[PDB]
Parts: C-alpha cells; structure tokens; sequence
C-alpha cells in the first residue's frame, strides 16, 4: 500500500488514494514508481501520466509542468501547474501552435528568446504523443 | 392656470389678523381655520363636464419649507389638500440636478391618465428604471465587483438623470 | 440636539447602513468563490510541503508578508504585521518582502530601508498560480541568495475564525542538501535547483489562496457588523428625532399659551 | 380593495357598507363616485346598491369634517340594530378626523395638549370608536385609512388610533410592482386575532407557516443574489421554490374589476384558503410550476391552470 | 426673523459658525449664497460654469465627508479622492485675508480682480495645481500667491 | 390585589381635565401634579404589621411606553413610585419569546424576601447563569467555531430561555 | 447609595444625625426605621438615640411636601447652632420640594415659567438651601438625593440644584444598564475639593489620569460603535483595554446591595483606592482580564479574582 496525492492549482484528483504504481514524465525520461519505491525527487516534463488503479482499469492524464515526490515511507504526491485529462484537449489546434512555434525558432537569435520558443515547441510536440 | 406664489406667505398674512383679532392660537400660532383657509381655495380648481361647458381651472400652489421640513403645520395642510407634490431639494440643486426635483418623493395621483399616450409609452419605463437606480445609487463608484445587472441599472440611471 | 443636526446624522447613517451592507455582499461573493478555490489549493499546499515535514530540515549559521490591498477586513493586515515586526527584532540578516499594498503602509515607516520588493493589486482579482509565479520570478532575479526564510499569512478556518501562521521556507539550494537528505538518492545538484524553485511557487500560492479566503470572510463579517451597528443607530436616533420633534412642537406652543395667558 | 370588500360582505354575509369620507378631495369624491357605479356596487337604476356615501369634503369648515365620521356611523348603525346585519364602515381618512377635531378645540379656545393636538383627543376618539363593535342585534366592522404624520408612529394621532386597532392592511408599492394584487404586504400586516384561541388551532399554524416561509425567503435573498443558486442545500432549495408559490397564491382576481381586467372574479371561502396554503407548505404541489398559482381563486383553479397546454 | 428677510433680497451671503470654526474667513457658505445675477446672460457663461463647477465639487465632498470619516480614505478610487484633495484646496482658496481684518489675520489685506478670481478656481478644478499642498491655498490673494506660499512652505 | 390597566390612559384623562381647567401645561403638556396623581394612589398599596391586622394590598399598575422610551416623563414617574418594574420589549415579543420579560432590566426591590425557599434553590443559580448567557451572546451564528468554556453558556442560556 | 452612605458614615459618627424623608415612598421610612432600631442608632428602651427622623412622603399633599424639607433642616439647624457640633443631614428626595412647589404655583396665581414651573424656582430653592450649611458655630454635612425627571439634566429643577452644591455625584442610567454599580458617571461628577492643595497632588494626579483615559475612551466610542474594536490603532487598543478595566474597578459591591446581588459588601480605604487605580494606569495589570476588576473591593481582590478563572 501507498497513499497517492495528485492535483493542480485549479482541480484535485487523488488524496491519499490507494494505488499500486504510477508512471511520470520527468526530466530524466519517464520514471516508474511502485509501492515501496526508493526516495527519489524528480521534476516534471510535458508528457503522459499513467496512474495504475486498484481494479485493472487505468486512468491516464496530460501534464504541462510540475513536480513529483517519493518518500522514506510509502507515500507519493504529484503536482502540476496545469494538468488536464485526455478528454478536453483538441488535436487540431495543437499542430497549429507547433508549426507557429517552429517558425519563430529560426526567426529569433536572442539567447533568451530561443529558449522561450523551444519550450513551446517541446510542449506542443508532446501534444501528439497522446492524441 | 393659476399659481399662488406663495401660500406660506398668505398663511402668515392671515395669522397676523387672527392673533390680533384675538382668536385662539394653535400650532405655530395658527388659528383653527387656516387649513380651512386653503382647503376652500384649492378645491375651487376643477375640470367641468361637457354639461357645464367643459372648461377647467388648474391650480399650482407654492410652499416654502425651512430645512426641508415638509411636516411643518402649513405644508402638512397643503400636501393633503392637493392632488400631488413636486419636491425640490438643495442637495440636488448644487449637485447639478436642475430642476432639483426629487424623483423619489415627488408624486402625482392623476399622473398616468394626465400625460399623452405618447409620453405614457416611455414614462412608466423610466419610473421603474430610476426606481431600481436609486436603490443602488450609493455604490455608483464603490462597485468594481458588482454583477453586470446592477452595473447596467446604474449606467441606465445616471444617463436618464442627465436627460431630465 | 437640534432638528438640523439630528436629520443630518440620520441622512448619513442611512448611507453607512447601506454602503456597508453592500460591502458585506461584495465580500460575501468573493468569500464563497475563495472557499471553493481553496478546497483544491489546500490539498495542493498539503502535497507541496509533504517532504519538509516528513524529513527534518534545519539551517546552519527572508520574511514574506501575505495579505492584500483593500482594508476594512477587521484584523487581517494587522495580525501578520504583528508577527513580522515580532521577527524583525528577534533576528542575523532580515530582508522583507510584502505582498499587498497594506504591508507597504502599515509596517513601512518602521522598516522603510529594509524593503526588497512590493506588490500591488492583491485581493482585487482572485489570486492565481500565475500571480505566485511572478512572486517566484522576482525573488530569484534579485541578488539576494537567502539562507532561509519564512512566509506569514492568514490560514482560513471558518466564516469568523482564522489564525496567523508561519511556514519556514528552506529554499536555499545550499541548505537543500542536509544530513536528512542523505536518506534520499538519485538526485542532481541542479535538479533541486528546479524542484526548490517550484516548491516555492506552490507555498506562495497556497498562502495567497488562504489569505484571500480569510480576508474576504472577515470583511464580509466586519461589514455585517458595521451595517447592523448602523441599523441599530438608525433605529435609535429616529425615535430620538420624534422625541425632539414632538417636544419642539409642544414647547413652541406652551411658549405662546404662556404669553397669551398673561394679558 | 374597498369596493371588493363591499361586494364580498354583501355577498357572503348579506351586510351593507358605509363610506365616510373625512376630508374628501372633491376631485377624488367625483372620481370615487363613478368608479363605484362603473363596477357595480352603486346602482343608479334599481335598489341593488350596497353602499351609503357620506362626504365631508375639504372645502367644508372643521365642524363638518369633525362630525361627518358620525353622520356615516349613524347610517351604518341603522343596518346593525334595525336590520341586524354585519355592517362595514369605511373611514378615509382617520387622521383628517383627528385634525378636524384639533381645529375645533383650537377654535373654541381650549388650551392645546401635546404636539399641538386637542386635550379631548382620548375621548374625541373614544366616544366614536366605541360605537363600532359587535352588539346583540348585529355588528359594525370598520376599515380606517390612516395617515401617520412625519412617519412618526409615536405621534399622538396614530398612537391614540392604535389603541383601538385590531388589525392592519398594508397596501404597498413594492408588492404592487411585482404584480401581486391585492397589493398587500404579507409580513407587514398584523392582527390581534392571530391567536389559536380565537380563529382556531389549524388556522394559526398554517398562517404562521406561511409567515415563516416568506421571512426565510427574505433571509435567503442575499444568499440567492450573491453566492450561486445551485449551492443551496436540498432543504434550502425547496423552501425557496415553495415560498415563491406561496406569494403567488396570495394573488387573487377581483369581481369589482371585471370591467377592467376582463378576467373572472373570485370569492375564496375561509377553509378553502387555509387548506390551500397548507398543501403548498406540506409540498403537495412541489411538481407544479410557479405561474400556476398566480391570479387564481382556490387551489383547484391553480392546478387546472398548471395544465394549460404543456 | 431672518427667515422672513430672505424674500426681500437680490443677493444673499450666508455665514456659518462651522466654516469660521475651521479658520476659514470669510465664513461664507458656498452652498447657501444665492444671487439674482448668477445668470450667464449677465456675468458670462465662463463665469457661470466655473462657479457652478466650484460648488459641485464642494457639494460632492460634503456628501463624502461622513463616508470617509468612518470608512477610511483608501476606499475612494483615483478619480474620487482626487476631488477630495481638490475640494479642500478650493475650500481654502475661498479664504481671503481682508484689508480690515489686519488686526485678526496677521496678514496684509488683499484685493483680487474679477478675472483673477475666475482664472484661480478654473485651474484648480482643471487639476493644474494637484501637486501643491492645501496649505499653499489657505489665506492668499490672487492664485500666483498660492504658488508663492507653496514655495516658501517648501524650504 | 389591585391591577391598574392602565395609568397612562388615566394620565391623558387627567391631562384633559387640567387643560380644560386651564392649569399650566408643563412637561409633555402634563400638569404639575401627574406625579401626585399616581403617588397618592400607589402608596395605598401596603403591607400592614400584625398589630394593624396583617392585611396587605398589592399593586400591579400598567404603563404603555412609546417605542421603548422609559426615560419619558410619565414612565420615569411610575418607576419612582413603584417598588420595582417588569419590562416587556417588543423585540422579544415579536420574536416569539412570551412572556416578553426583559430580564436584564426588570427588578423587584422588596419582593426577594417574599419568595419561596424552594424557588430560591433553583432561581438563584438560574439568575446567575442567565446573566452569564446575557454576557454578550449576540454573536450567535458559528455553531462550533468558538471556545470551550463559553460554548456551554450559550447552550445553557437558550434552554433556560425556552423554559421561561 | 444614600442608605449605603448612612451605614458608612452616620453609624460610625460621634455627633448627631437628622434624616428628612421628602416625598418618597412610605415603606422607605418603614424600612429605615426598623433597620435603624435594629442597628441601635435608634433606641426605644432608653434615650441614647442618635438620629432624628422627619417625614413628608409622596402620600402627603403638595403643601406638606413643600415645607417638610424645612422641618427637617430646622431640626438640623439647632444641633449646629445651639449645641455647635458635627451634624449629618440626609435628604431624600430634595426634588419633591420644587415639585410640590410646581403643584401649587399654578393655583397661587403665578404665570408658569419654563417647563410650566413656578417662576419663583430660583429663589424658592435659595432661601431654603442656603440654611443647610456649615457655620462658624457648627458644621452640617448634607447629603441630598436629587430626582431627575425624564432623565433630563437640563430640567430647571436638577439644573438649579447644582449651584448649591460642593460635591455632585451624578448617577447615570446608561451606566446602570451596563451593570455598573454604583452607577456614578466618572466624568460628570465633580468636587470643589479636587485641588492638589487639599487631597494631595498624588490623589489629584491619579484622578486626572483616570479621567483623561476615560475621556479618550469615550471619544473613540463613536468609531468603535460602527467599526468594532478590530479597526483601532495599536496605541489606542491599549487605552481602550485599560479604560474598560478601570470602568469596572470603579464599580463596587455595597453592603446595602448585599441582600439582592449576592456579593459581600465592601469599603475601600483611600490609600488602597489611589494605589489601586495607579497600578491599572501604570500598566501593571494589562494581562488580567476585564471582568476580574468587576464588583470587587481593594485591588488585591482583582488579583484573587483573576486566579479563580483557571
């Protein structure tokens, strides 16, 4: 057993809920955390969140950016700035943004502007990894 | 159309005589028949039927109040005597609203049936809208987080007030 | 007491009774929205600190005030300013950050030169993580590498009750690595530089989401008191007016009759 | 409201009415005259008339204004003792009867009492108001229109009148603007006989239930406008929707006003009203819409109206 | 006695103890003084509109006085409390050191021409003097002196 | 036992007499001896000693205030005649509390040592806990959001109130 | 209060005492007489009797009430002049003298003055009051209770009485209804003796400090009345908290109050009173709750009272 807590600033999903394993899109690829997983802190990356429920059927979500935490005792918490379910995201407008984002990349030389446009590329390029 | 300007000053002129003829004094030194002085004067205004020629006399008494006190003996008399009143206030005056007619208090009993069918068509609407305006009037500036409904009822009122 | 004076105060309390009445209503909507938006934001704050409480963090050898702009909320700005000035003398280098104009004015003259940044428009629009991020950005862009800080705010409890609370922020990245952190493995030096930055934005947002819920509630309260303290004062002076009206009529009449009954 | 009261007493109890206009404006006298003929109570042809009109106009001296309330009372007193009816007496307005008597006492030369009123005020009121009661032969029930000066209830005029008042009927602009007719304020009008001992055990709890359910509606009004309609609890959502259906069932079309409205007039018997409101409180009509109870007679005409088309 | 006298006049100038109480001399009440010649067809439409505007802002401040006295100053918006600071400067520029009151005021008496007076309040209403404190306007002659007194009241 | 219902109406009656007699109208137009009118009457309620027969006249006179005004001329007089008062606030009556006795204002001076001991054993700690409840409990709405030792005083009060 | 004062000063007095009941309740004599016999100050068996009693209660006609004050003070006059001692004169109620005058003045053929009083009010009181005094032959300490009609301190009767006095102790209803007893207004009461050259500059500086802290609290009372305490400054918040503690430490359990307020009566020595209010003013007790100062004798009992609340 492990208590799982997953939420955003606007909406709450899990609160000390009994769950066996969770997959998280961290910076270091995608880490999988089981019931008695090691104490490892890793920050988030735009991608897919897999939450293995207690009854065979799994719910999956999409994240923009945030943080996950696994502790010295069996308890996990995951938070994101804006996390939305696969249900409410359009596959149309995601390509419109990506192509506009890959246009400003070659039209900006400033070292500060380059990072800001590439992050938007990364986020929009992750919007097709699920839809 | 007749305008008694003013009845408060006739009331003074009558009072003198009674006090000096040594008739009993009452409230504010006025004799018993000072209500009766104005009641018989203002009922004399009427609208005759086509049986009596169909002519009409229309009365407009003026009453001066002190410190806005409409509950002074003479004003109390004339208010009941008449079919209606128009209340003018010092505040409304200098605030800008001229003629300084207090929409709230001012009232006419004949009202609706006296104005043309053209005026009727836009008056009662204005009566209702200024009514809903005056209830919220105090929060005309202190209402950033008010609903768009009362925010319309405030914008509707201020603009009608300018029109009058 | 005079008929000129009495009605002047009746004209003006019938104002306050109403002006205050709507300011209760204005705050009552802002409370009900802030009470719902706090329900998740609490869980968010719960999950945010669930690490600094499960593994002890000290410091071997920054004050943040969270309130708003708009006053008349009873004692919201004044309770946090008391606990800020409490630590302004009790401590070591102290640098202050005040969110909400009503911290730049209440506890300023006393610590005028101890200011780092000031924030306005707090409490006008319900706060967002976007507001907390601007608070996070400005903190890390300033050349103040702080050893340790504490955030002081008003935690919501109910419609009438709240408590000023401190939360220590171990946001020094040099302090992020302690003997209690030796329990944890698979970490970068510059992955904490990412986590510590974000866990800062969470707690600022949490304190901000608690404050604007605790603020609007006690303004709803203070104004429901003040409008019904005026409701009582109207009903008291109105019948004081009638006393004085009837007595002025009676007294003006005795004054005549006395003069008539002497001739 | 006056005319309907005249109609309904003549209808239900077979008792005549008397209007005594104290300080009647002559324009308003003429206007009230034709309004009574045009509606049915005064019959210029036959003998089916239900009212006796006495006019103490304003342009008449204080003697005439002070005694006309008696000249009306005496015409009403005949129908109490000689024909044994439950009579109805209208005085409009009672304050101008008090001011009439103040003028007389001021004229005779009597030293004025408090607030400028007559010394004989207590009796000047007593010797008339004590003729209006229920005798062995019949009864006179009097509706009196009151003017309060400077809206001061402690003013001796309304204060001396209130000692004789058993019930009140507040006609309000606010209720009239909503569309509820007659324009009676349900919480503002109070009665001495609102007692389980007088009207009955049932009448009392049903009236109080209606009184409480409308106060609760007012008590939730600020919570309705500024919180979110859909966040009231089941018991708070229900009482709101039930309360709206109560104030609509207060509405009643009037017989007198068939010439204007064009719609049929209603006389709702006593027990019809009591049970009608009791059922809405008990929720027996939680399914029916709001517009169903508006301007209807008994509860039956409300459910039938609820059908309409869909 | 004085109430009957009102109807006998062409122009009335009313004085308050409450205005005199605040050191404002002359203690003429701006909302209580009425002239027969306050017609733009006589004094000019500029003269009229300025005066009407002078009164309105003092009238508006009088309505705010009791609200702000209990419920603070901050609750007024940037266009509301701007009128408050203006009205108090218009209130104080109405004060005038008389040539007769030399023994009381402690100042040299001043005589201000008609057009110097209208230009005076016109600018303050326009808000051209919003930077200067109130005390600059208290007891001066023409408007240039209100600027002069600010400069001296500086350092 | 005599009950005078009421002296305020007997007052206006005597004021009518005095003013018709042309005796100087004073406070509220009342004659100089409206105190005396009620002084000589209520003195006549008395408790005789055994030598005189041990008979007692006990008086309950009634007074009708206008809008709660106890400071008024006639009421203050009767306060200064009688050996104690019972106040009936409209704000408790039009609330459902009947009898509508203001406990915080009504006192019976010489009536304590005429109470049953069995009553003193229960009413003594009732008067004590009722003032402990009336120790500003107007705050009312919070349910279980207050203290610990003060929440039971709110509990006790309303029950000790409903019982009355 | 005047009964407590007797119990305090009259009983522990060497010289003689005169009581004059003027126009109050008759049982108020039957109370005093039987209570005095009990305490020994009136002895029936022998003649060691110390107090002389004269009565003209509110059962007596105006004439008797008009002259009965004179009767009493004349009995007191003798013990002052013809024996030259320390007389204590007590009068309740002194108002009934001018009230009785008011009652006859009309009939005597005067024209009524202000409030319909005797035009001779000014001098009627003077010639009578100026007798009640200390002379070079003897001394009279005169305690006279003064009925205020309609709580109107401007009524010609209580307002003329001030001028005849050395010490005025004003009881206020507002204070009484706040459960403060004795209900003495601590800012309206004055003594001609309040002069550092008499009571001592240490007494004077504590009286002027308590009055300043109470005047400041009263002037903030209009802002707190709307806003509530939460909105005050941190400087003022303290002054409020002390003034309120002082307010209640000015309340006191009287020995005559025992037999209905359940609390043991208290007399406080002057050094304990001055040292008491000094400590509250000095801020020594800013930690004790307000109610700990409520109805207690010396300041050492506030400390005891605070400890009880565990």
């Amino acid at each position: 057993q492990m208590s799982f807590t997953f939420a955003s600033p606007t909406q709450v999903f899990f609160n000390s809920a009994n769950v066996r394993q969770v997959d998280v899109p961290t910076q270091t690829g995608a880490f999988g955390i089981l019931a008695a997983h090691v104490p490892t802190l890793q920050v988030l990356r735009p991608g897919l969140v897999v939450v293995h429920a207690e009854d065979g059927t799994t719910s999956k979500y999409f994240v923009s950016s945030g943080s996950v935490t696994v502790n010295a005792d069996s308890s996990v918490q995951l938070l994101a700035e804006e996390a939305v379910t696969l249900d409410m995201l359009d596959l149309g407008a995601a390509k419109a943004n990506l192509e506009k984002a890959q246009s400003e990349l070659l039209g900006a030389a400033d070292e500060a502007t380059r990072a800001e446009i590439q992050i938007r590329i990364e986020a929009n390029e992750a919007l097709v990894k699920a839809l | 159309l007749i305008i008694y300007d003013d009845l408060s000053k006739q009331a003074v002129a009558y009072r003198q005589m009674s006090l000096l003829l040594r008739r009993p004094p009452g409230r504010e030194a006025y004799p018993g028949d000072v209500f009766y002085l104005h009641s018989r004067l203002l009922e004399r205004a009427a609208k005759m039927n086509d049986a009596f020629g169909g002519g009409s006399l229309t009365a407009l008494p003026v009453i001066e109040t002190q410190a806005g006190d409409v509950s002074a003996y003479i004003p109390t008399n004339v208010i009941s005597i008449t079919d209606g009143q128009i209340f003018l206030e010092t505040e409304l005056f200098y605030k800008g609203i001229r003629p300084a007619i207090n929409v709230g208090l001012s009232v006419s009993r004949v009202g609706s049936a006296a104005q043309t069918r053209a005026m009727k068509q836009v008056a009662g609407t204005m009566k209702l809208e200024l009514a809903q305006y005056r209830e919220v009037a105090a929060f005309a500036q202190f209402g950033s987080d008010l609903d768009a409904a009362t925010q319309q009822l405030l914008s509707r009122g201020v603009r009608l007030t300018e029109l009058l | 007491a005079t008929l000129k004076d009495i009605t002047r105060r009746l004209k003006s309390i019938k104002n306050i009774q109403k002006i205050t009445k709507s300011m209760k209503m204005v705050a009552a909507a802002k409370y009900a929205r802030a009470e719902r938006e706090l329900k998740p934001a609490r869980v968010y704050g719960v999950g945010s600190l669930a690490l600094y409480e499960k593994a002890d963090i000290k410091t071997p050898e920054l004050i943040i005030g969270v309130s708003s702009d708009r006053g008349l909320c009873g004692a919201i700005h004044s309770s946090v300013a008391k606990q800020m000035k409490s630590e302004a003398a009790n401590l070591k280098e102290v640098k202050i950050i005040g969110v909400g104009d009503k911290i730049r004015s209440i506890l300023h003259r006393t610590h005028s030169d101890q200011f780092l940044v000031t924030f306005k428009e707090v409490g006008r629009r319900p706060p967002t993580f976007g507001d907390a991020s601007v608070i996070a950005l400005e903190l890390l862009n300033s050349g103040y590498e702080f050893d340790e800080g504490s955030i002081i705010f008003n935690r919501f409890r109910s419609v009438i009750s709240y408590k000023t609370e401190e939360k220590p922020i171990f946001s020094l990245d040099t302090i992020s690595s302690a003997e209690s952190m030796s329990i944890y493995d698979d970490i970068d030096a510059d992955v904490l530089r990412n986590y510590q930055e974000y866990s800062l934005a969470n707690i600022i947002y949490y304190s901000l989401k608690e404050s604007t819920t605790s603020e609007q509630s006690a303004r709803m309260t203070a104004m429901d008191n003040a409008s019904k303290n005026a409701s009582e004062m109207i009903d008291k002076l109105t019948l004081t007016f009638n006393r004085t009206r009837q007595a002025v009529i009676t007294k003006e009449l005795i004054e005549i009759i006395s003069g008539a009954a002497a001739l | 409201l006056i005319m309907e009261l005249i109609n309904n007493v003549a209808k239900a109890h077979g008792g005549y009415s008397v209007f005594a206009g104290v300080g009647e404006r002559t324009r308003e006298g003429n206007d009230l005259y034709h309004e009574m003929i045009e509606s049915g109570v005064i019959n210029l042809k036959d003998a089916t008339s239900k009212v006796a009109l006495v006019y103490g106009q304003m342009n008449e001296p204080p003697g005439a204004r002070a005694r006309v309330a008696l000249t009306g009372l005496t015409v009403a007193e005949y129908f109490r003792d000689q024909e044994g009816q439950d009579v109805l007496l209208f005085i409009d307005n009672i304050f101008r009867f008090t001011q009439a008597g103040s003028e007389v006492s001021a004229l005779l030369g009597r030293i004025p009492s408090a607030v400028g009123y007559q010394p004989t005020l207590a009796t000047d009121m007593g010797t008339m108001q004590e003729r209006i009661t229920t005798t062995k032969k019949g009864s006179i029930t009097s509706v009196q229109a009151i003017y309060v000066p400077a809206d001061d209830l402690t003013d001796p005029a309304p204060a001396t009148t209130f000692a004789h008042l058993d019930a009140t009927t507040v006609l309000s602009r606010a209720i009239a603007e909503l569309g509820i007719y007659p324009a009676v304020d349900p919480l503002d009008s109070t009665s001495r006989i609102m007692d389980p001992n007088i009207v009955g055990s049932e009448h009392y709890d049903v009236a109080r239930g209606v009184q409480k359910i409308l106060q609760d509606y007012k008590s939730l009004q600020d919570i309705i406008a500024i919180l979110g309609m859909d966040e009231l609890s089941e018991e708070d959502k229900l009482t709101v929707s039930r309360a709206r259906k109560i104030q609509r069932f207060l509405s009643q079309p009037f017989q007198v006003a068939e010439v204007f409205t064009g719609h049929l007039g209603k006389l709702v018997p006593l027990k019809e009203t009591i049970k009608g409101f009791q059922q809405i409180l008990a929720g027996e009509y939680d399914h029916l819409p709001e517009q169903a109870f508006y301007m209807v007679g008994p509860i039956e005409e409300a459910v039938a109206k609820a059908d309409k088309l869909a | 006695a004085p109430a009957t006298t009102f109807a006998h006049l062409d122009a009335t100038t009313v004085l308050s103890r409450a205005i005199a109480e605040l050191g404002i001399y002359p203690a003429v009440d701006p909302l209580d003084s009425t002239s027969r010649i306050m017609d733009p067809n006589i004094v000019g439409s500029e003269h009229y509109d300025v005066a009407r505007g002078v009164q309105k802002i003092l009238q508006d401040y009088k309505s705010l006085q009791d609200i702000i006295a209990i419920l603070g100053m901050d609750e007024l918006s940037e266009e509301d409390k701007l009128t408050v600071s203006r009205a108090r400067k218009i209130q104080r520029f109405l004060s005038q050191p008389f040539q007769v009151a030399e023994v009381f005021t402690g100042h040299l008496g001043k005589l201000v021409p008609l057009k110097e007076t209208i230009k005076g309040f016109q600018q303050i209403l326009a808000g051209e003097y919003d930077h200067l404190p109130e005390q600059a306007f208290y007891m001066v002659g023409p408007i240039e002196e209100a600027v002069a007194k600010a400069d001296k009241l500086a350092e």
